[PDB]
């Protein structure tokens, strides 16, 4: 009875670690704006880092969302 | 001008923006963007002309 009730709390806590990626992706695209305005002739190479940064910060947030479901659905 | 007796002719180089902003020896200079170099290249044109008019 409670074994399922705990899977709604353990899964609601696991999914707040995504907040670390809502602030990471902001710092990555808050630096692609500053860094660009200083050296606007490197737009092709800054964007190629803002994507690498957006993909690596999001990849940490989605680990939380996967443990959110792997608890809520698998075991 | 060197002395009352003799002088020599001389030429001083004048660099534009795209050569002073692209030189990889200017990478150590901090807080530099391609505008604060323009204001610095436009002033250093009035200097090298003034230093020339006095000599």
């Amino acid at each position: 009875d409670i074994d399922t009730a705990a899977k709604f709390i353990g899964a609601g806590a696991a999914t707040v670690g995504v907040a670390g990626s809502g602030a990471g992706i902001g710092t990555v695209f808050g630096s692609l704006i500053i860094g660009y305005a200083r050296n606007p002739s490197l737009k092709q190479q800054l964007f190629s880092y803002a994507i690498l940064g957006f993909a690596l910060s999001e990849a940490m947030g989605l680990f939380c969302l996967m443990v959110a479901f792997l608890i809520l659905f698998a075991m | 001008f060197r002395s009352v007796i003799s002088y020599k002719t001389e030429e001083k180089p004048i660099f534009s923006l795209n050569t002073v902003a692209s030189a990889d020896s200017m990478s150590i200079y901090d807080d530099i963007d391609a505008d604060v170099l323009q204001n610095y290249q436009e002033y250093n044109l009035a200097n090298i002309i003034y230093y020339s008019l006095k000599e």
